[PDB]
C-alpha cells in the first residue's frame, strides 16, 4: 500500500487539470528561475560564424494545481511526467540548431515539492549565432552571445529571472572546454526587453568572451612568409655573373607569395575587408617583388657602369634586412596591444 | 572617418520628454551594438541603455521605465527618449557603439565614441 | 475564475471539425501572413540556393472559435494547435526546411474574442534560387521565396500581406559577408495547375555581390604575374635560360589560377566575367613568352632589331595591358 | 464484405506481444531475399551500401480463417496488428526502410494461417577489408541478421530453396570491384544472453584494375623514362642534367601521395606503395648517377664516358626487369 | 449549422468503413489514374549515378464506399482525411532516399466528388538512380528513368493508368530547370509488366532524355591541353645552343601534362574504362613528351653531325603542328556526330 | 495454454504506475549494466570524437512484474518497454546516437518468475573526448565513456557492472585502421551537481597509434628531400644555376610538406612531434643553400676556402642529420 | 566485336510455341536494353518487346499477350517466346540492344542488332 498512496496524489493532481493554461492565468504573472550549468563549451566555427554549447538548463516555477500533502515532501517523478502539466515555451533566440537528447531516454526530471514549486531540467546542445569582426584576425576577440526567452508569452505574463545572483547562476565546469584555437575568458549575464510585431518579451542574455590563440597561424602563415622573405634577399649575395642562378631566387619566392596569399584565406569567411594576416602578406609580397626590381636594375646598368651597380648590390644587403626587421617592429606593436 | 554625431537636447523645465538623437557615419554599425553613457560634472560616466543587432534593450537601474532606445538601422542611428525628467538628469550624454567585449555596461567595450550633448533641467 | 477559462476553452474544442476549413462552403476564408526575417546565411552558388530563418506569423478568423466573457487574449499551449484547424502554407522552391523544437516546439496559437486566430512558427528554410553566373563576381542575383496554399484554390482561401509594405521586416538588420540586400519586394497574386487556381505570395530580394574579396584573390594575384613577367624584357636577350625560366613560369602559374578558381564554383557550361581576366592575361603572358622566342631566334643574324624589340615590348606590353583594363573595369561597371 | 468480418475475428483476443506458440515449439521462419543493387564500395569507411526486398515467412496459428477466400492480400496498416519477428542486421552501420509514398511493405495471410511479410530495406553494412595486396585484392563482404531478444528456443531462421535472387548483376553501382559469386551460410551465434541463429550471405569481390592504372602506374611509368633522357644529353649541361633531374624527384613524391588518399590510413605496404617506393628508388638514383658522373668529370674524362653509356643501357633493363617480377607476383602468386 | 451538415456526412461515410480493404475486393479491379507535374528537374550527379526531381503525384480512383448527397457535389477535405480511408501503395522502382514534404502542414490534399471518386495529389522530391555509360564523356547522351507502381497489389488487383494521353500526362514546368551541365530534351511516357516472385506487378515508367553541355570542359580541360602542346613546340624555334633553356620547355610541359590528366578524373566517378576526355590527354601527353625526345636526338647530333641536327629541327618545326592539326579533326569530328 | 500466458502478462499490467520507479519512496533500485562492443571506428581528430557501436543491457529487480505458475522467461515484444519503468540512462559526453530501428525497434524485454526484468538496446553513439596532440604521431590517446542516470540521485538508483571487470566484452574484437586498443578500464563513482549526487559508471580506452603511415608519407619523403639537397655539395661551385635550383627546390617542397599535413588536423596552437621534425629537416635544407651562398661569394676572390668549405660539408651535413635524428628518436620513443 | 547472334526460329504449322533466342557475345549488355524487333517482307520495322536492366517488359499493342520475352541476365541472352502464332506473324525477327536514348520503342535508339531470324507461319 505504499506505492498506492503516491499513485492516488498524482491521480488527484492531475484530476481536473488544464496543461493548455499557465499558472494564474488572468491573475498573475508566471516567473521562471533560471540557471544553466556548462558542460562542454563546443568548438566555435569562424566559415558558419557560430559556436556549440553543452547545457544543463534549468527552469522552476510555482503551480498552485499541484499542491499536495503526503508522506514525501518532494516527488521526484518520471520525465513523461513533464508532457501531461504546463511547461514554460523557452526557445534560444539566436539558436540555428539545437537538440534536445533523447538517449537512452528523454534526458529531462522533474521534481514536484509539495508546496506546488516545480524544478524542470533537460540536457541540450545548442548551435548559436556569433557574428565576428575579423579586422583584426588573428590577434581578435569576441563576445558571442546566448539569448533566450518565451516564444508566445508576452512580458504581461510570463517573465524569467535567474536563481541566483546574475554572475553565479550561469557556471561553467572546470574540465568542459572542448575549444581548439580559442580561449574563455570568462561570462557576462544579463537581461533585456525585445520589442516584436507580437508584444514586448524578456530576453535573458550570456556572452562568453573568447580570444583566439594566435600559435597556429605563427606556424601556418607567419614563419612561412618571413623565411620567403629571407630566402629572396639571399639573392643579394650571389654574384652579378650569375643571372641565371638570381632569376630563380626572384621568380620562385614570388611563386611562393603568391600561393601563401591565396591559402591564407581558406578557413575564413569571404570577408570584404583587409584582416591583419591580410596586411603582412601584402607588405610581405612588396619585399620580395622588391628584390627581384633590384636584381633587373642592377642587371640593367651591369656592363656599362659596373661602379653603380655594385654600390647598389652593396646597400641592398644592408636596407632589405633592415626595413624588413623595422616593418616587423611596428606590426607586432601595433596589433598586440589591442 | 568614423565619426559618432550627436544632435537634440538642451534645456528642459520641470521635467518633460526631450529625445536625444545620435547620428552615425563612415561606418556601418548594424552588427555593433549602439549604447548611451551620461556623465555628471566631474562624477563619473554611467551606462544607460543599449541596443543590439536583435533588438534587445538593455536599461540602467537608474533609469529603467523612463528611458527608451530605439535603432534607426536603414540610416545607421540610435535615439533616446528622455521621459519624466528630473533635475538629478543634468549632465552629458554620450553616443558609444562597439562589440561589448567583457560586458556591454562597461565604457572601456566601447571603441567608437561621440563627443557630447548637454541636457539642463530647471526647476 | 481559472476553472471558468478551462470551461470555456473545452466548449470551443467540443464538437469542433477539424477536417472543415472556416466557412466551408462558402465565402473563402481570408489568411493574412507576416513575416520576420530573422536572418539569412549560407548563400551558395554551388547549391544554388540559400538559408533563410524568420517568423512566419498567419492571421485569420473562425467564427467556430469565439467566446465571449473572459477579456483577454487567450494565449494557450503550443499543443492545442493540433485541435484547430491551420492553412496548409507550403514553399514552393524550398528544398529542404524545419520548425525549431527546443526546448519544444517553436509554435505559438493565440485566440481573441471575436474568433480570430494568430498563429506563428519560427522556420528554418532552405529555398532554392538559379543564379545567373555570366558577370560573377560583379553580378546581382533575385533569389526569392514562394508561398503557397497546397489544398485549398482561390474558391476556398485568399492571401495577403497583412500590414502592405511593412508585412515583412527584419530585412534592413541583415549583413552578409559577401552580398549585400538592395531591394526586398512584395507580390501578390494567383498561380494556375491542372487542378485549379491558387493563391500565392511572393517575397523577393535583390542581393549585390562585394568586390572587395575578390581583388584580394583573384584580381592582384593575376595583375602581379602578369606584370612580373614584364621584368624579362628588361634582362638582355642573349641570357637564354633567365628569360625563359621567367617566361615559362609566370605562363603555367596563369594556367594554374584559371583552374584552382573554378573548384568552389558550379559546372556552368557558359564564360563567367572572371574567366574573361583570367584568359586576358594569360594572353599576355603568353605573348611576352613568345616576344622572346622571336628575338633568341633572330639576334644571331640581325643584333640589331633584336634590340629594338625589346625596347618597344617595354612601352607596348605596360600600354596594351593598361588598355586591356580600362575595357574590362567599364564594361563590368 | 465478410472480409471485414474475417479480420475481427482474427484480431478479437489477439495479443501481438506474444510469438506463436510461446510454450511449445520454435517459430521457424523462412526467408528470401532479392538484391536490388550493390551500391558503392566505401575502402576509407570499410562498408558498401545494400537495397533489398526482405521477404520472411513463417506460420501463426492465430490467424487461420475458414471460407472461400484462401489468402488475404493486405497492406502495410496490419503489421502493426499482428506479431513480426524482430529481424535486425548485426553488421549493419545505418539502416532503413522506404516510406515513399507508403510504407513499402507487404502482407499476406493465407487460410492455413501462413503470414508472408515483405519489406525494403537499404543497409549500409561493415565489411572489413584487407589491403594488403590493393589495387589486386578480393573481399568477401557478408551481411549477417539474427533475432535481437529470441534465442535458438523461440526463433529458428532457414533460407529457402533459392533464396538470394539477384537481377542484372552489373546494372548496380559496383565501379571499381566486379561481383563474382554469393555464398548463404548458417550458424549459430554464443552471446552473453543466450544462442541465436545467424543467416549470413557473402558477397565475393574483385577490383578492377582498369581506374589505377589510367591514374597512378601509368603516370608513375612516364616519369621514370623521363629521367632516362638524362642520360642521352650532354654532361657538360649541368642545368639542363639537373633541372631534369630535380623535378622527376619532386614529381615522384607528388604521385605518391595522391595514390594514397583513396586508402584508410593503415600502417602497411600495399602493393601500390611496393611500386611507387621501387619507382621513387629509379628517379633518386638516376640524380645520384649524375652526381658521380659530375665529380668524375675533370678528374677522369674518359672515365666518365664510360659511366654514362652503360647507364642507357642498365637503368632500362634494371625497370623492365622490376615490371616482370612485381606483375608476375601479383598476377600468379598472391 | 451550415457546417453540421458536413459534418455529418464525413461521419457517415467513414462510418464502417475500412481502410485495410482496397475498393471492389472480390469484385473488380482497382483502376488508378496517375500524372505527374514536374515542378522542378533538380541537378544530376555524375559520382551518385542519380538525379532529381520535384514533382506533383497525383493520382485518382473510384471508391463507391464514399458516395454522398448534398449541397456541394465536391468535398475539398484536410489532408487529415486521406489517412483514414484507403490510398494506393505507390512505391519509386529505382526511388532512392525520398522526401515527402511536411512544411507547414503535409503538402497533401483530397478531394471527393458526389459519385465517389477520389483525387489524391502530393508533393515529393524523388531522388532516383540513372544508370550511366560514361565512355563518350565529356559528349554523352543519358535517358534517365523514373519506375513507380504498386508495392502490394498484383497486376490482378490494381492497375495503373494515365490520366490523359501518355504524352500529355507527365508535363514539366516552363521555368523549373536546376540542371547546369545538362540539356533536357524532351522525355518519354511508357508503361510496362514487372515479375517478381511474389505476382505481376504494373509499373508506369518515364524517361527524361538529357544530354551533356560540354563548354565547361573545353574551357577546364582541353584549352589548358592545347595550348600546353603549342607551348612544347615553341622549343623548336630556340637555337639549338640553348640546351639549359630547351630544357626547361620540354620538363615543365610534360609535369604540366600530367598535372591536368590527374585533374581532369575529378568530376568523374572511378570508373575502369578509357573515356573520351582521357583518349586527348593520352595523345596531348604524346605530343609534348615526344617533342622532349625531339631535342634529345637533337642534342646528340650535335658538335657531331651539325647538318643532320639543323635538318630533324626544321622539320619538326612544321610535322608537330601538322600532325596535331589533322589529330584534332579527327578527334573533333568522331566525337561530335556521336 | 497460450491463453493463460495473455491472462498473466495482462494481470501484472493492470495497476501498474509507469510513473513511479520500483519502490518508490523506499530503499534504492539497483541497476546492473553489460555492455558488449560490437565495432569502435571513425576516431577523428579533427572533430575530438569516435563512433561505437554497443549492446548495452540493463538489469534490475521489479517487484510488481512478479508472476507465479509460468516456468520460463517471457521474452515480450519489444513494444512492451513503452508500458514498463526503465532506468533514464544517458552518456554526458555524448553528441548524437540513436538506437537502431531495422526492421524492428533493435529493444529487447525478458522478464523472469521473481520480478526480475532484462531490458538491452543495441546502441551507435558519436561520444567526445579531447586529445593531447603534443606527440602526434606518437602519442598515446585515452578515450572514456561515462554511464549516469539523469533524474535519480544515490538516494533513489544504484549502477554497478554485473560481472566485475568482465561487464565489458569484445573489446579484443575491434579492428582500428590507425590505433591499437592497449588497455580497457572500468571505474564506478559518485558525481555531484546542484541537483544531488549522482551514480556514474566510467568505462575507458587507451589507444596507441601506429606510425607506420606517417613513416610512409610524412618522414620517409622528408628524410629523402634531405638526403636530395646534400647532392650541390658535389657539384663544383661554377655551377651556380645548377646548384642554386637543387637548393631552391628541397627548401620550397620541404615548406610545402609542412604546410598539407597540418592542414588534416584541427589548428591547435602548440607545436605536435612531427612539427618539429619538419622544422629540423628545414634548417637543414635551409643551411645548404646558405652554404652555397657563402660560397659562391667567396671563390671568386679565393678559392682555396672556398673548396674546403665544400669538403666539411660533405660530413657535416650527413653527420649532423643522423645526429638530429638520433637525438630525435629516442626523445619521442 | 558485338556479335548478338540469334538462334531459334523457323518454319511452323498452325501456330505453336516457336522460341527464338539471341546471345550477346563480346561485350556483357547486361546494363542495356534488350529488345525484339519483326520486319515482314517490304512493310515496315515492327517493336515488338525489350527488356531492360530492372526486368521491366515492354510489349507492343499488337502482340501484347500473345508474345513473352525473358533475359537471362547471366549467361548475357535474351529470348523471346511465340505462342498463338499467326500468318500475319511470318517475318524476319531481329534482336537489338542499346540504351534507349530518345525512346525503346524506336528502331533508331539501338546501337547494336543482328542478323535476324526467319519465321515462316503456314495457315
Ligand atoms: C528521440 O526523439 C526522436 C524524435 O525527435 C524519436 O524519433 C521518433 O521515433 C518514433 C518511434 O520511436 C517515430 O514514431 C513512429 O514512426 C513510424 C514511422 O517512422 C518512419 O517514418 C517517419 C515519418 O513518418 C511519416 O510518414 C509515415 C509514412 O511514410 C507515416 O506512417 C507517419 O505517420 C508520418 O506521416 C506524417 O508525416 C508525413 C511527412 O513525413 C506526412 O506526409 C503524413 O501526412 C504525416 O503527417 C520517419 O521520420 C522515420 O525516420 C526516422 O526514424 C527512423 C527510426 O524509426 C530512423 O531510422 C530515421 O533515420 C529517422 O530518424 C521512419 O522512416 C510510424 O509508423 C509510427 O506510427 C505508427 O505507430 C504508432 C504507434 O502504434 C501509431 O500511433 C501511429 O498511428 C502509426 O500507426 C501504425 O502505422 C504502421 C505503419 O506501417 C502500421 O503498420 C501500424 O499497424 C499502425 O497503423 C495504424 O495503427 C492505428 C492504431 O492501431 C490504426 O488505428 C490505423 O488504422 C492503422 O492500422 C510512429 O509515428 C517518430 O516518427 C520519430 N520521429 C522522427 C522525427 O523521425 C526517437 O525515437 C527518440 N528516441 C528515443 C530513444 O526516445
Ligand atoms: C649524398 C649523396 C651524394 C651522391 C653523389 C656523390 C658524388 C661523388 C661520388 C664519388
Amino acid at each position: 500500500d505504499n506505492t498506492t498512496v503516491f499513485t492516488r496524489i498524482l491521480d488527484r493532481l492531475l484530476d481536473g487539470y488544464d496543461n493548455r493554461l499557465r499558472p494564474g492565468l488572468g491573475e498573475r504573472v508566471t516567473e521562471v528561475k533560471t540557471d544553466i550549468f556548462v558542460t562542454s563549451f563546443g568548438p566555435v566555427s569562424d566559415h558558419d560564424m557560430e559556436y556549440t554549447i553543452d547545457v544543463f538548463f534549468r527552469q522552476s516555477w510555482k503551480d498552485e494545481r499541484l499542491k499536495f500533502k503526503g508522506p514525501m515532501t518532494v516527488l521526484r517523478l518520471n520525465n513523461l511526467m513533464a508532457s501531461k502539466i504546463w511547461t514554460p515555451d523557452t526557445f534560444f533566440h539566436n539558436g540555428k540548431k539545437s537538440v534536445a537528447h533523447n538517449m537512452t531516454m528523454p534526458n529531462k526530471l522533474l521534481r514536484i515539492t509539495e508546496d506546488g514549486t516545480l524544478l524542470y531540467t533537460m540536457r541540450l546542445t545548442v548551435r548559436a549565432e556569433c557574428p565576428m569582426h575579423l579586422e583584426d584576425f588573428p590577434m581578435d576577440a569576441h563576445a558571442c552571445p546566448l539569448k533566450f526567452g518565451s516564444y508566445a508569452y508576452t512580458r504581461a505574463e510570463v517573465v524569467y529571472e535567474w536563481t541566483r545572483e546574475p554572475a553565479r547562476s550561469v557556471v561553467v565546469a572546470e574540465d568542459g572546454s572542448r575549444l581548439n584555437q580559442y580561449d574563455l575568458l570568462g561570462q557576462t549575464v544579463d537581461s533585456g526587453i525585445v520589442q516584436s510585431s507580437t508584444g514586448e518579451y524578456v530576453v535573458m542574455t550570456t556572452h562568453f568572451h573568447l580570444k583566439r590563440k594566435i600559435g597556429y597561424f605563427v606556424i601556418q602563415t607567419y614563419l612561412p612568409c618571413i623565411m620567403t622573405v629571407i630566402l629572396s634577399q639571399v639573392s643579394f649575395w650571389l654574384n652579378r655573373e650569375s643571372v641565371p642562378a638570381r632569376t630563380v631566387f626572384g621568380v620562385t619566392t614570388v611563386l611562393t607569395m603568391t600561393t601563401l596569399s591565396i591559402s591564407a584565406r581558406n578557413s575564413l569567411p569571404k570577408v570584404a575587408y583587409a584582416t591583419a594576416m591580410d596586411w603582412f602578406i601584402a607588405v610581405c609580397y612588396a619585399f620580395v617583388f622588391s628584390a627581384l626590381i633590384e636584381f633587373a636594375t642592377v642587371n640593367y646598368f651591369t656592363k656599362s657602369q659596373p661602379a653603380r651597380a655594385a654600390k647598389i648590390d652593396r646597400l641592398s644587403r644592408i636596407a632589405f634586412p633592415l626595413l624588413f626587421g623595422i616593418f616587423n617592429l611596428v606590426y607586432w606593436a601595433t596589433y598586440l596591444n589591442r | 572617418q568614423v565619426q559618432l554625431q550627436e544632435s537634440g537636447g538642451g534645456l528642459v523645465q520641470a521635467g518633460g520628454s526631450l529625445r536625444v538623437s545620435c547620428a552615425a557615419s563612415g561606418r556601418t554599425f548594424t552588427t555593433y551594438i549602439m549604447a548611451w553613457f551620461r556623465q555628471a560634472p566631474g562624477k563619473e560616466r554611467e551606462f544607460l541603455a543599449a541596443m543590439d543587432q536583435g533588438r534587445i534593450q538593455y536599461y540602467g537601474d537608474s533609469v529603467r521605465g523612463r528611458f527608451t532606445i530605439s535603432r534607426d538601422y536603414a540610416k545607421n542611428s540610435v535615439d533616446l527618449q528622455l521621459d519624466g525628467l528630473r533635475p538629478e538628469d543634468t549632465a552629458v550624454y554620450y553616443c558609444a557603439a562597439g562589440a561589448g567585449f567583457w560586458g556591454l555596461r562597461t565604457a572601456s567595450s566601447y571603441h567608437y565614441w561621440g563627443q557630447g550633448t548637454q541636457v539642463t533641467v530647471s526647476s | 475564475n481559472m476553472s471558468f477559462v478551462k470551461e470555456t476553452v473545452d466548449k470551443l474544442l467540443k464538437g469542433y471539425d477539424i477536417r472543415l476549413r472556416p466557412d466551408f462552403g462558402g465565402p473563402p476564408v481570408c489568411v493574412g501572413m507576416n513575416i520576420d526575417i530573422a536572418s539569412i546565411d549560407m548563400v551558395s552558388e554551388v547549391n544554388m540556393d540559400y538559408t533563410l530563418t524568420m517568423y512566419f506569423q498567419q492571421y485569420w478568423r473562425d467564427k467556430r472559435l469565439a467566446y465571449s466573457g473572459i477579456p483577454l487574449n487567450l494565449t494557450l499551449d503550443n499543443r492545442v494547435a493540433d485541435q484547430l484547424w491551420v492553412p496548409d502554407t507550403y514553399f514552393l522552391n524550398d528544398k529542404k526546411s524545419f520548425v525549431h523544437g527546443v526546448t519544444v516546439k517553436n509554435r505559438m496559437i493565440r485566440l481573441h474574442p471575436d474568433g480570430t486566430v494568430l498563429y506563428g512558427l519560427r522556420i528554418t528554410t532552405t529555398a532554392a534560387c538559379m543564379m545567373d553566373l555570366r558577370r560573377y563576381p560583379l553580378d546581382e542575383q533575385n533569389c526569392t521565396l514562394e508561398i503557397e496554399s497546397y489544398g485549398y484554390t482561390t474558391d476556398d482561401i485568399e492571401f495577403y500581406w497583412r500590414g502592405g509594405d511593412k508585412a515583412v521586416t527584419g530585412v534592413e538588420r541583415i549583413e552578409l559577408p559577401q552580398f549585400s540586400i538592395v531591394e526586398h519586394r512584395l507580390v501578390s497574386r494567383n498561380v494556375v495547375f491542372a487542378t485549379g487556381a491558387y493563391p500565392r505570395l511572393s517575397l523577393s530580394f535583390r542581393l549585390k555581390r562585394n568586390i572587395g574579396y575578390f581583388i584580394l584573390q583573384t584580381y592582384m594575384p593575376s595583375i602581379l604575374i602578369t606584370i612580373l613577367s614584364w621584368v624579362s624584357f628588361w634582362i638582355n636577350y642573349d641570357a637564354s635560360a633567365a628569360r625563359v625560366a621567367l617566361g615559362i613560369t609566370t605562363v603555367l602559374t596563369m594556367t594554374t589560377i584559371n583552374t584552382h578558381l573554378r573548384e568552389t564554383l558550379p559546372k556552368i557550361p557558359y564564360v563567367k566575367a572572371i574567366d574573361m581576366y583570367l584568359m586576358g592575361c594569360f594572353v599576355f603572358v603568353f605573348l611576352a613568352l613568345l616576344e622572346y622566342a622571336f628575338v633568341n631566334y633572330i639576334f644571331f643574324s640581325q643584333p640589331a632589331r633584336a634590340a629594338a624589340i625589346d625596347r618597344w615590348s617595354r612601352i607596348v606590353f605596360p600600354f596594351t595591358f593598361s588598355l586591356f583594363n580600362l575595357v574590362y573595369w567599364l564594361y563590368y561597371v | 464484405g465478410d472480409v471485414t468480418v474475417i479480420l475481427n475475428n482474427l484480431l478479437e483476443g489477439y495479443d501481438n506481444k506474444l510469438r506463436p506458440d510461446i510454450g511449445v515449439k520454435p517459430t521457424l521462419i523462412h526467408t528470401d531475399m532479392y538484391v536490388n543493387s550493390i551500391g558503392p564500395v566505401n575502402a576509407i569507411n570499410m562498408e558498401y551500401t545494400i537495397d533489398i526486398f526482405f521477404a520472411q515467412t513463417w506460420y501463426d496459428r492465430r490467424l487461420k480463417f475458414n471460407s472461400t477466400i484462401k489468402v488475404l492480400r493486405l497492406n502495410s496498416n496490419m503489421v502493426g496488428k499482428i506479431w513480426i519477428p524482430d529481424t535486425f542486421f548485426r553488421n549493419s552501420k545505418k539502416a532503413d526502410a522506404h516510406w515513399i509514398t507508403t510504407p513499402n511493405r507487404m502482407l499476406r495471410i493465407w487460410n492455413d494461417g501462413r503470414v508472408l511479410y515483405t519489406l525494403r530495406l537499404t543497409i549500409d553494412a561493415e565489411c572489413q577489408l584487407q589491403l594488403h595486396n590493393f589495387p589486386m585484392d578480393e573481399h568477401s563482404c557478408p551481411l549477417e541478421f539474427s533475432s535481437y531478444g529470441y534465442p535458438r528456443e523461440e526463433i529458428v531462421y532457414q533460407w529457402k530453396r533459392s533464396s538470394v535472387e539477384v537481377g542484372d548483376t552489373r546494372s548496380w553501382r559496383l565501379y571499381q570491384f566486379s561481383f563474382v559469386g554469393l555464398r548463404n551460410t548458417t550458424e549459430v551465434v554464443k552471446t552473453t544472453s543466450g544462442d541465436y541463429v545467424v543467416m549470413s550471405v557473402y558477397f565475393d569481390l574483385s577490383r578492377r584494375m582498369g581506374y589505377f592504372t589510367i591514374q597512378t602506374y601509368i603516370p608513375c611509368t612516364l616519369i621514370v623514362v623521363l629521367s632516362w633522357v638524362s642520360f642521352w644529353i650532354n654532361k657538360d649541361a649541368v642545368p639542363a642534367r639537373t633541372s631534369l633531374g630535380i623535378t622527376t624527384v619532386l614529381t615522384m613524391t607528388t604521385l605518391s601521395t595522391i595514390a594514397r588518399k583513396s586508402l584508410p590510413k593503415v600502417s602497411y605496404v600495399t602493393a601500390m606503395d611496393l611500386f611507387v617506393s621501387v619507382c621513387f628508388i629509379f628517379v633518386f638514383s638516376a640524380l645520384v648517377e649524375y652526381g658521380t658522373l659530375h665529380y668524375f668529370v675533370s678528374s677522369q674524362p674518359a672515365r666518365a664516358a664510360k659511366m654514362d653509356s652503360y647507364a642507357r643501357i642498365f637503368f632500362p633493363t634494371a625497370f623492365c626487369l622490376f615490371n616482370l617480377v612485381y606483375w608476375v607476383s601479383y598476377l600468379y602468386l598472391g
